[PDB]
RNA sequence: CGCCUCCUAAAAGGUAACGGAGGCGCCCAAAGGUCCCCUCAGGCGGGACGGAAAUCCGCCGGAGAGCGCAAGGGUAGAAGGGGGCCUGACUGCGAGGCCUGCAAGCCGAGCAGGGGCGAAAGCCGGGCCUAGUGAACCGGUGGUCCCGUGUGGAAGGGCCA
């Protein structure tokens, strides 16, 4: 008396929002206090010369400096502003 | 089978290639051609050859039972979780290295893997040990 | 009292040099003399709080300079793999001299000293050659008389040796305080 | 309503600045200190509920 | 059927699916400041009330114990464990950037008043961080002391909190 389908919605409500962070400000590029440059959710990034890591382990400009790409191999990844020209 | 106590649900799908080779006691079973083998398949050809072997002296291993495939429902229409485990197997796909050994000392052994594999389920090989291989 | 205070004092002196080139022949080293010491005792879980606390107290106290509070089941022994912090942490680990007028007292005038205190125990310290041994009932008396039915008992003590290896730690507080039996 | 109820700061008569706060623990307990615009920082005091 | 975390985003970033998984719609009055000290679990060996596992001694150790809460990142060159003193979990504010079409949300040197931790080289405009969140209307209260429908006041009302 009525063979149509099966109810069947085991459920998996799963999500999470976008985001952001990252290596993100380019090689040598103009680099200004305010411009923010690599933002780490973790400490991939030591804030080295003027680079200023903000409340939020977030790489921010602390001068105006040439983009200072410091990897300083080891110690780890070292970020520096250098003194603009 | 045996995929016991595992940890998740289940897999995905793909297949290429992999690494099974070496030799582990001269009577081996080599696939070639397939992808994921029932665990049960599996168990199949142990027995074959478990029996074929006047049934005592110990055969090997190989490959695993796995991964966890799923038919989900049970013929529905789909759109479930995908949900549902239920078959158990192999995931190996480029000629590989299934060893068994027992003692037969012969083309008896031979027997035992013809039908165990012919059996199983591909297109594959056997042979014996035929470059060694050094490790550290 | 002091009197065993000069006592330690010359036992050991002498000894050290004594046995110290007897075997030694280093350069009169810590080959093999002792160091600082430690005690310990039957943590608070054995507590009452006030009550054998305080008693812990009075005992710490008379024996060396410190004595407890009300404090001895907190993360509780509960029921078996049941506990938390820590907070009974019941020990004394005064330094130098004042523990050789102990060594003194404590191993050499208290030794033996009540239900038949004999002392027959293997490989005493053993453990690198620093300690071991902090028997299982009070030196009774070593003043006090019943400030509490039950009391103390669970007393354990220990050294911080340089009596390097053991036979030669041996040779230490073997003659220098009394090696209990085989 | 939990034992998280919010409060604020106002200071001797002269101002008040705000906040939120709680209830649990030290419950009422609320002196505090934080400086309004009275005067140039001042004490302030804080409670007022 | 809102948000955080991991996978699949396939390597920039970034994307469905009735795709996998799994948490939050608290608080912490001091896990909020700073100054001074300290420094894991676990392995082994030796030990009172032990007695697989406290407490203490003796070694050993890319730190896998740890950080309210889930994951992930980090990370004891401690954000982690202990002591002292204290409120900036400040108002005025910010240049200049993260992402975003909207509004959002988010990062912040430095100038001012004003303090607090050291003697100070300086840190502090809440916490170790990524979730604890809600326009607009409407109306309340603590202001303020701007407006008042001739003028004085006032019902009432504008901006602040």
């Amino acid at each position: 008396m009525a063979h149509k389908k099966g109810l069947g919605s085991t459920r998996n409500g799963r999500d999470s929002q976008a985001k952001r962070l990252g290596v993100k400000r380019y090689e040598g590029q103009v680099v200004r206090a305010g411009n923010i440059l690599v933002r780490q959710r973790g400490t991939r990034f030591k804030p080295g010369k003027n680079v200023g890591m903000g409340r939020d382990f977030t790489l921010f400009a602390l001068v105006d400096g040439v983009v200072e790409f410091q990897d300083r191999g080891r110690l780890g990844r070292y970020v520096h502003v250098r003194p603009l020209a | 089978r045996m995929k016991y106590r595992k940890q998740q649900r289940g897999r995905l799908k793909g297949a290429t290639k992999g690494g099974d080779y070496v030799a582990f006691g001269d009577y081996g079973l080599v696939a070639l051609e397939p992808a994921w083998i029932t665990a049960q398949q599996i168990e199949a050809a142990r027995v074959a050859m478990v029996r074929h072997f006047r049934r005592g002296g110990k055969i090997f291993i190989r490959i695993f039972p796995d991964k966890p495939y799923t038919k989900k429902p049970l013929e529905v229409r789909m759109g479930k979780g995908k949900g549902n485990v239920e078959g158990y197997v192999a995931v190996v796909k480029p000629g590989r290295v299934m060893f068994e050994v027992a003692g037969v000392t012969e083309e008896q052994a031979m027997e035992a893997l013809r039908i165990a594999g012919h059996k199983l389920p591909i297109k594959t090989k056997i042979v014996r040990r035929d470059a060694y291989d050094e490790a550290q | 009292m002091p009197l065993d205070v000069a006592l330690k004092r010359k036992y050991y002196e002498e000894v050290r040099p004594e046995l110290i080139r007897r075997f030694g022949y280093q350069n009169v080293w810590e080959v093999p003399r002792l160091e600082k010491v430690v005690i310990n005792q039957g943590l608070g879980e054995a507590k009452e709080d006030a009550r054998i606390l305080e008693k812990a107290a009075q005992e710490l106290a008379l024996i060396t300079g410190q004595k407890p509070a009300v404090t001895r089941a907190k993360k509780s022994i509960s029921n078996f793999k049941l506990r938390k912090g820590m907070p009974i942490g019941l020990r004394v680990t005064l330094r130098r001299d004042r523990m050789w007028i102990f060594l003194e007292k404590l191993l050499n005038v208290a030794l033996p000293r009540i239900r038949d205190f004999r002392g027959l125990n293997p490989n005493s310290f053993d453990g690198r050659g620093n300690y071991n041994l902090g028997l299982r009932e009070q030196l009774i008396f070593p003043e006090i008389t019943y400030d509490m039915v039950d009391a103390l008992r669970g007393m354990d003590i220990a050294v911080v040796t340089t009596a390097e290896t053991d036979e030669e730690a041996r040779a230490l507080l073997e003659l220098l305080g009394f090696p209990f039996r085989k | 309503r939990i034992k998280l109820l919010l409060e604020c700061t106002e200071c001797k008569r002269r101002n008040y600045a705000t906040e939120k706060n709680k209830r649990n623990t030290p419950n009422k307990l609320e002196l505090r200190k934080y400086c309004p615009w009275c005067r140039k920082h001042t004490v302030h005091r804080e409670v007022k509920i």
